């Protein structure tokens, strides 16, 4: 349950 | 000498938290990923929410989370503290709890 960092790349992982 | 926005170890939830009592839409503070091992990372507030930048390293020392890079995390603030930060309104880092120091 994490909600990223606007930046942060894609979810693509 | 300190950090009137860094924080160390805390969630990103704890900045969404300081970030939401915040008044300046911009306040930031910076965190280096609790989850992680110590991945810098920044909470900020754009409008009310509280959203955040995942900083990087360059390999060499330098500091991003966004779009261009720095030498020093307080850098980056200043920096984004006189350029916006999002491309739909022109936000800033700016200082978060703490309040300006003598507040009553």
């Amino acid at each position: 349950d994490d909600p990223s960092y606007v930046n942060v790349q894609n979810l693509d992982k | 000498g300190s950090h009137p926005w860094f924080f160390g170890k805390i969630p990103r939830a704890k900045a969404e938290e300081m970030l939401s009592k915040q008044r300046h839409d911009g306040a930031f503070l910076i965190r280096e990923s609790e989850s992680a091992p110590g991945d810098f990372s920044l909470s900020v507030k754009f409008g009310n929410d509280v959203q955040h930048f995942k900083v990087l390293r360059d390999g060499a020392g330098k500091y991003f989370l966004w779009v261009v890079k720095f030498n020093s995390l307080n850098e980056l603030v200043d920096y984004h503290r006189s350029t916006s930060v999002s491309r739909n309104q022109q936000i800033f880092l700016r200082d978060i709890e703490q309040v300006p120091q003598q507040p009553t």
